[PDB]
């Protein structure tokens, strides 16, 4: 009985296309994580900013690009999970995506494919855009277009399209026919290297004109074979369509034939091919991949197109072409001098984004499942080129490890003062997969930049003032003690008389274009001169609250809820003079009120409509929650935000009508309206709730006087709760919103309290809040530039300012690089990070795929040596100790060729077992990754880390890594565990818990047969988890005095585990384990049950696909925020290879009861994206219980107050203190010891 | 608290009394093997019966010499084992 | 100290579980012998390069020493050992670690006719020429030798989907479900005019295929005795009958008969390839991982390997000399590396998947020495065709 929700959303850009779907006014970069589809506008600078973000409750498998009718922006199709096409129209007027029509065809498939349908479903598009084909293997699905929007769609193998057609290597449209034509290159004989010396030329590869019939029950297809090429190289993988005809881009051999059938040109790209106009290349380069991606891009305004191919090792082959007939034919590897794709690999998708109206000069999006998904700009093209990194787009590689561990707090104090993230550890990831893996540090919170720290005394409200750009005077305060003292630029006080010191201001700001100074004392208001003297005063009959400053405006609102503005008499700067407010609002019960310049409603006002200028508009907040406003030239015409008291999706301006459906529940706390991000400055509404949540509400560029939020997509987490929910995070300091126009050329919002926030745009993605250190900020002040000053709630105030450096702040959580791969020495791929507390430093395990030497025991080669060829990936691993503090490498210890540290891990394994002193060792798991044939070698790697002697120059190097003990055992170290004080290791189908001696002698003393190969073993306590390569997995007890590994409970459903890991919440025990096939099992051990057989068999309770393999599951604590914490409590944050971090945080039996009451009522009354039922799409065929998606969770917390609180099925309340709950359960990493 | 490897063995669980009955193996791993208990009889030995919070040693587990079969993961006496049924290099006939 | 050939899925699985933990695709294996690491343990391979775990490279031919004629050859789950039957009544196992046999169990008072472990991968029943069957322990102890099984020998056993009961058929015209926990028979299978020559269970769904003397095969239901359909394609008789033990969606069915053929539960009971082999085929195995591959056998030894998405009226692979002798059992380890068959020859001869390069890929009829010597340390040797 779990939850599911991304920690860290999906990031490996696996689909992209640049075509209008937004708007038809830019040429727009459609980018598919895996899950979120991210809509960009690439500028002229190249950057992506982002206009539109959708979370799709399923992976988005496949994309492409459908033109509609009597509309200019066209419509999109994509594919999710196994064969599911989503035909999705842009809706201008809601800003949000519509479902034209959904097509399943898994279940059609299933019905026509004898085999296991491949996980990725691939679709494609055809260029006359009147069919589009989505294939899994051998068998298609034709979705037909009427040229209702789609026509009935039809289910073939391809058998029924040609005679032969056996099993297709892969189809694709082909260029420039009258009907749609696919080309269906295909084995009709399967072949691979082994296959190669019996079959020869095996590869079919038939061109057929389809005659796509739809009627309006069902069509029928008739395909006219145009072409039909019988004998080619057995490799060819790839069909890519060229204007005159296909490329095949095969693994060897890269084969033309064109549109009329016949192989005009062939290129052996290296020496693996062998057969007509041959090709012959020297340059070893090979498309190892299942499908290479290409961009083909046409000719404009000519004879000139290009195709780019893209190797795994992330290099582009552009490759010449001559129309008319073929010539000039051979494939070019892009001179990469300044290598920039080096930090990346496997690249899944290139999209040219900038048409330029030329062919030369190409601006083109490479996303990559490695590195970050750049945007390069081609400048040339021969055969003066040269590419640069034009923009990029941070991709958390495949989150190859995930632990734990402290980054900041290593340093306890900082500055002086005590560290702003003190006691907070952070989950720090291994992302990217070749020569730029680097250590992300999945941070829980930001980790801020400390310029200047200063210790205060009895203060709560910073305010310091820029008289001319320079920061010369700091304003202090405090509400309890009654008095508001005034510092300087070198914080000293008095410098400087005639304020109100001896009473507390409640605002003190720059004013009158930075000459006068407005300061704001709860009974009396006053103005003051650049060198402060009292100039103007007023007095109020009540204690002013809430007060609000622009350039030429002073806004305070009373105890009573009256409000006055106040205007700068502008001809002298001196007096000050009373805004004519509209009188219909004195009537009305105001909360909160903010001054305001924005183009928001510029349109409805009679003055500059449809000029787009930010028009100084005064909003407020009503007790009945809408944000009303006006202009200083109202006319009594007031202006609100429609729909706020129901705070729905859309949120149009509108002239506001008073009634009498006045209720006075209050809970926008504090509205604002701010442009954020570094470089695209857009626009935000940015409610914030009495009970410390935040909403935030987008302007559209198009359309600015409405405001959007998009409810499907998760990007800002819920910071507190609407019902009183979450008090904890409101109730110690105020929740007060403060938007900074640069912060590190960031605009940014800070939310002061006892959990500060931070809401950070970058310009890859949507605004999200993010944790603003571990401790507690009472107020924020924009310091001297690029800076901003925090308080703490122990008065102890520190400027920080975000970096920026290697930061990355979309991703719902701040996201730290590390590049521990510098110049000298590159570690290309990290692998199974561990940190070890005893010393509190990382551990990670490189491993350099080394050219593969293929021999047995003895020193000879097996018969097949070749020199010449190019050798294949194999191993060469060794372990880096970084110190976190520096985050250079410490200490590197190498490993042998061939080996490949398969896991890692720290422990606290027990010394001596009657003393229990249990010293924290980490075991490195390497295992000597060779042939099947070849004897399994393996060796478990025992690693003290001792405190030595630091080296003359550079400090932080402390500490080595000593080999205690090394042992290279008979079969693959593939696992280690800490089971109770012993580690077990893995060997070939055998598990062995190795104890260590104090005279670190390491003896095994207990043993365990396991089902064929461990992929992973967790421990708890004396409990393991041992997960068999495709038996599922074992379920082991371990006992001591006796040592005996008790086999308890087998998983009876029987799968490819791909990460185990354990999940508690208290009482019976549950495993969470993954598949290959993207799909979580949570299994639990229930000897209780009469069908589990006195356990021995694990009861699959729960199945759960995934949009990504899970490449490492991981065990921490979660924080039980609302509630009291009697049984330690452990959520399972597992990593995903696209990037995403997920947590199944478990759930008690009625809490999580309650959520999947509102799971079916989200899922029923609410719709989703692609109209894909997340209950129904997360399910792959192995109890009537499923893991909750949180992120269909999270949509009950984007829903409407209104339509919030009828899903309640007392209960309401009760469901959001434990929504909060899930949502806080990382925040567990924000407490130490 | 300590997030970064807290496995816990101090963890209560509601098989915590079923694995104390069958297969004789606590939630505690180095527990003290128990006073007024022999192998030769079972639970009738003990006060405290098959829910003893310390260990109860088999008589497989008190045996010398170890098994060759079980070793090899096919021993036909998996109980009454005249050989011993843990995996430890002190007790080896190489 | 001393080497021997080492077909171990452990090396490979590492380079898999790594390749599938960052995401790095299944790389295309090229022709020199370095690309053998990129070869993915079976499971890898699903779809357009299942041609890959395809078993075509002879690896080892083991003797149990006194030499015996083999009745049955079945893998323990774990792919760990293979267990042999013996004509004596003994389980003599070859572990796949290294083609060595580890202790002759001694079965049944006469010879096994059939053994099959459950899909729990703990227990197995086995069988006798005598009635009796014999409920096993992994680390092999009779937990429940039901004496009076049959009236006849038994002839193939088959476990349910949950494995709670299992099937027995016999020379005996009937066929027995026994509920497993018990080991007593919940529900007989009335019909068959002739003795059932074999059986088999779905693996998913509750359906049991029954190869009878009769020349059809009923497909009977666990939960009452009665066949909801029966398949009357064959001629002769049906010798065997399989599923895909993966999805099952397929059923096999091999005839005494020249023809033989694979059919759909999914549709209708439909037939898909009706292949006839001149020599008579024996025994079949559905590849364990790669639904719509299996291996055929014939009298004339002939290894026969199919597939249903790329030759329906042909083989993929024929190794026509794979044994001297008729082929009477084989069964793939349920990784799938390793594919093991045994012959009246009673010689018992392992098949692993090919390597990227060996000159003696494709061996064809070897006069004196087919076991020449294969476990010289290394995977590949070059060339005429037999070694010392
Ligand atoms: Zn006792
Ligand atoms: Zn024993």
């Amino acid at each position: 009985m779990n939850v599911y929700d991304d920690v860290l959303d999906a990031t490996v850009v696996s689909h992209s296309l640049a075509t209008h779907f937004t708007t038809s006014d830019y040429e727009e970069l459609l980018v598919v994580r895996t899950n979120i589809l991210s809509v960009y506008r690439p500028t002229r600078d190249g950057k992506l900013y982002l206009t539109d973000e959708f979370k799709f409750h399923g992976l988005i498998t496949d994309i492409g690009l459908i033109p509609q009718k009597d509309s200019p922006l066209s419509c999109l199709l994509l594919c999710t999970g196994v064969a599911k096409i989503s035909i999705l129209k842009f809706n201008t007027l809601t800003n949000s995506i519509d479902t034209l029509s959904l097509h399943y065809y898994e279940g059609k498939f299933k019905g026509k494919s004898l085999v296991e349908l491949a996980k990725i479903s691939t679709l494609r598009m055809d260029p006359g855009s009147s069919c589009a084909l989505l294939f899994n293997n051998d068998i298609i699905a034709f979705l037909p277009f009427h040229v209702k929007f789609t026509a009935p769609s039809v289910v073939l193998v391809a058998s029924e399209l040609y005679e032969g057609a056996k099993n297709i290597i892969d189809i694709q449209f082909l260029k420039n026919f009258t009907k749609p034509t696919i080309a269906l290159l295909y084995q009709p004989k399967l072949v691979w290297a082994g296959n190669t010396t019996i079959s020869k030329l095996p590869t079919q590869y038939v061109i057929l004109t389809l005659n796509i019939q739809p009627a309006e029950s069902a069509t029928k297809i008739e395909s006219t074979t145009i072409a039909f090429v019988k004998e080619l190289p057995w490799d060819l993988h790839t069909i890519v369509p060229v204007s005159n005809g296909a490329i095949i881009v095969g693994t060897n051999e890269l084969a033309f034939l064109d549109n009329t059938g016949v192989l005009q040109s062939t290129v052996l790209l290296n020496s693996f091919a062998d057969k007509k106009i041959i090709n012959n290349s020297s340059l070893e380069i090979m498309f190892r991949e299942k499908n290479t991606t290409s961009i083909w891009i046409p000719s404009s305004k000519n004879n000139d197109e290009t195709l780019l191919l893209m190797d795994l090792k992330s290099n582009i082959y552009y490759i010449q072409m001559e129309a008319e007939l073929l010539i000039k034919f051979d494939i070019f590897k892009l001179p990469i001098v300044n290598d920039l794709l080096k930090e990346n690999s496997n690249p899944k998708c290139i999209t040219r984004l900038n048409a330029t109206n030329s062919n030369k000069n190409m601006d083109l999006f490479i996303g990559f499942g490695s590195g970050n998904a750049l945007v390069l700009r081609l400048n040339n093209l021969k055969s003066p080129f040269d590419i640069e990194l034009l923009s990029s787009l941070r991709n958390v590689g495949p989150i190859t490890s995930l632990t734990v561990g402290k980054v900041s707090s290593i340093d306890d104090v900082v500055k002086g003062l005590p560290n702003p993230n003190k006691n907070e550890y952070s989950l720090v990831a291994t992302s990217g997969n070749g020569s730029g893996s680097h250590l992300t540090v999945i941070q829980t919170s930001v980790q801020p930049e400390i310029e200047l720290a200063l210790k205060f005394i009895s203060i709560t409200q910073i305010w310091n003032l820029k008289i001319k750009g320079r920061d010369r005077y700091l304003i202090t305060t405090d509400s309890t003690k009654s008095r508001s003292d005034i510092y300087e630029s070198d914080n000293n006080f008095k410098l400087g008389g005639r304020l109100r010191r001896d009473a507390t201001t409640v605002y003190i700001s720059m004013f009158g274009e930075e000459k006068r100074i407005i300061q704001v004392t709860t009974n009396h208001l006053y103005l003051y001169d650049t060198h402060f003297r009292r100039l103007t005063t007023i007095k109020f009959d009540y204690e002013v609250i809430h007060v609000s400053v622009m350039d030429p405006y002073i806004l305070v609102t009373v105890s009573r809820g009256d409000i006055k503005i106040f205007e700068l008499e502008e001809k002298n700067k001196r007096k000050l003079l009373k805004v004519d407010l509209p009188e219909i609002l004195n009537e009305m019960v105001i909360t909160s009120g903010l001054i305001l310049k924005s183009n928001m409603c510029n349109e409805f006002l009679i003055g500059l409509s449809k000029s787009q200028e930010e028009q100084l508009l005064f909003t407020f907040v009503t007790a009945d929650n809408q944000i009303i406003f006006f202009t200083k030239d109202h006319n009594d015409r007031i202006f609100q935000l429609n729909g706020v008291d129901q705070l729905n999706e859309s949120l149009y301006i509108s002239t506001y009508q008073l009634g009498d459906e006045i209720v006075p529940d209050p809970s926008i706390k504090q509205v604002m309206i701010n442009k954020l991000g570094h470089d695209n400055k857009e626009e935000y509404l940015t409610i914030l709730t009495f009970g410390g949540e935040i909403y935030q509400y987008r302007k559209l560029p198009q359309r600015r006087s409405r405001f959007y939020r998009n409810v499907t997509r998760n990007d800002l987490a819920i910071t507190g709760a609407p019902d009183n929910a979450y008090a904890k995070g409101v109730s110690s300091i105020e929740r007060i919103m403060h938007y900074f126009p640069d912060y590190n050329g960031y605009s940014v919002i800070f939310v002061t309290g006892s959990v500060p926030y931070i809401l950070i745009k970058e310009d890859d993605s949507t605004p999200k809040i993010f944790k603003f250190g571990n401790i507690p900020l009472v107020s924020v002040t924009p310091w001297s530039e690029r800076s901003v000053m925090c308080v703490d709630d122990i008065k102890n105030a520190r400027v920080y300012t975000l970096t920026t450096d290697n930061m990355y702040y979309g991703n719902k959580l701040p996201l730290k690089q590390i590049k521990i791969s510098n110049v000298l020495d590159d570690y290309k791929t990290l692998q199974k990070l561990v940190y070890h507390e005893r010393a509190q430093l990382f551990l990670v395990s490189y491993c350099k795929r080394v050219p593969y030497e293929a021999l047995g025991e003895d020193g000879e080669k097996v018969i097949g040596y070749d020199e010449n060829v190019p050798h294949a990936e194999g191993f060469q691993s060794g372990i880096l100790l970084i110190n976190p503090k520096s985050w250079k490498v410490i200490d590197k210890i190498d490993f042998p060729k061939n080996s490949v540290v398969n896991e890692m891990r720290s422990s606290m394994i027990q010394i001596n077992s009657k003393t229990k002193r249990k010293r924290e060792y980490i075991i490195a798991g390497v295992a000597n990754a060779t042939t099947e044939d070849t004897p399994p070698t393996g060796a478990f790697h025992i690693y003290d880390v001792i405190e030595v002697v630091p080296e003359p120059g550079k400090p932080d190097t402390n500490y080595k890594l000593k080999e205690i003990f090394q042992e290279e055992v008979s079969g693959t170290v593939s696992t280690v565990c800490e089971v109770s004080g012993r580690f077990m290791i893995s060997q070939s189908q055998k598990v062995l818990v190795r104890d260590i001696q104090e005279d670190n002698s390491v003896i095994p003393v207990a043993f365990l047969d396991i089902p064929v190969f461990v992929t992973d073993s967790k421990s708890f306590g004396n409990l393991l988890i041992i997960g068999d390569a495709m038996q599922g997995f074992q379920f082991i007890g371990f006992d001591a005095e006796p040592y005996r590994m008790i086999s308890l409970g087998r998983s009876m459903s029987k799968f490819q585990t791909m990460s185990l890991e354990f999940l508690v919440n208290g009482g019976d025990m549950y495993f969470a384990a993954t598949d290959a096939d993207r799909n979580v099992h949570v299994l639990k051990y229930a000897p209780d049950e009469p069908n589990s057989l006195s356990g021995q068999r694990l009861v699959h309770c729960s199945s759960f696909t995934l949009h990504s393999t899970n490449s490492c599951m991981m065990l921490l604590p979660r924080n039980e925020e609302f509630g009291s914490p009697q049984v330690p409590s452990f959520q399972n944050v597992g990593g995903q290879v696209d990037g995403s971090v997920f947590k199944i945080v478990p759930l008690s039996e009625e809490k999580y009861r309650r959520l999947y009451v509102i799971q079916q009522q989200i899922i029923d009354r609410e719709l989703q994206l692609g109209g894909l039922n997340p209950r129904m799409e997360r399910l792959a065929n192995d109890s009537m219980r499923p893991m909750l998606d949180f992120n269909v969770i999270r949509r009950f917390c984007g829903l409407a107050i209104d339509r919030r609180k009828s899903i309640a099925q007392h209960a309401h309340f009760e469901a959001w203190r434990d929504i909060i709950n899930i949502e806080f359960s990382m925040r567990s990493l924000c407490q130490g010891k | 608290p300590s997030l970064i490897h807290p496995d816990t063995a101090k963890y209560p669980f509601k098989f915590e009394p079923f694995l104390r009955q069958e297969y004789s193996f606590s939630l505690d791993p180095d527990r003290p093997i128990c006073e007024f208990y022999n192998s030769r009889e079972g639970p009738k030995s003990c006060p405290r019966g098959p829910l003893c919070p310390k260990k109860h040693v088999l008589p497989i587990f008190q045996n010398k010499i170890v098994c060759r079969h079980w070793l090899r993961g096919l021993c036909k006496k998996n109980d009454q084992c005249e050989y011993l049924h843990e995996y430890n290099l002190r007790k080896m006939p190489e | 100290v001393t080497q021997r050939r080492s077909v171990d899925v452990s090396s490979p699985y590492i380079n898999l579980y790594y390749n599938r933990r960052h995401g790095l695709p299944n790389l295309v294996v090229e022709p020199e012998t370095s690309y053998t690491i990129d070869i993915m343990p079976p499971n890898a391979y699903r779809g357009r390069d299942r041609v890959i775990n395809l078993p075509s490279k002879f690896t080892h031919l083991s003797s149990n020493k006194v030499k015996h004629v083999i009745p049955a050859i079945q893998w323990t789950p774990e792919g760990r050992r293979l267990v042999v039957a013996t004509y004596s009544g003994e389980f003599s196992l070859w572990n796949a670690s290294s083609f060595t046999f580890e202790t002759l169990m001694q079965a049944h008072d006469s010879a096994v006719t059939t053994m099959k472990y459950s899909h729990d991968s703990d227990w197995m029943i086995s069988g006798d020429a005598d009635g009796m069957i014999k409920i096993w322990q992994p680390n092999f102890s009779m937990v429940k030798e039901i004496d009076a099984a049959h009236t006849e020998s038994i002839r193939d056993m088959a476990f349910s989907s949950n494995d709670s009961k299992f099937v027995t058929c016999s020379d005996d015209n009937i066929l027995k479900i026994w509920n497993f926990s018990n080991g007593k028979q919940e529900r007989v299978l009335s019909g068959h005019h002739w003795d059932v020559k074999s059986c088999d269970w779905h693996p998913e769904m509750g359906l049991i295929a029954s190869a009878s003397k009769d020349n059809l095969v009923k497909l009977w239901d666990p939960r009452s005795g009665n066949c909801i359909s029966s398949i009357l394609k064959f001629k002769h008789t049906v010798l065997k009958t399989r599923f895909q033990p993966t999805k099952g969606n397929l059923l096999m069915a091999i005839s005494k008969d020249k023809s033989c053929r694979v059919f759909d539960i999914r549709y209708s009971m439909k037939e898909l390839m009706c292949v006839r082999d001149e020599t008579d085929y024996m025994t079949l195995e559905w590849h364990p991982i790669n639904e719509s591959m299996f291996t055929l056998a014939c009298y004339d030894g002939s290894l026969k390997h199919f597939d249903l998405l790329q030759n329906l009226n042909e083989p993929i692979l024929t190794i026509p000399y794979a044994h001297d002798k008729c082929i009477t059992s084989l069964s793939y380890n349920p990784v799938g590396h390793i594919f093991a068959t045994a012959a009246k020859d009673r010689t018992i001869r392992f098949w692993t998947r090919a390597r990227p390069i060996d000159p003696n890929a494709y061996p064809t009829y070897n006069n004196k020495k087919i076991n020449g010597w294969f476990f010289g340390i290394n995977n590949d040797i070059n060339a005429x065709x037999x070694x010392x």
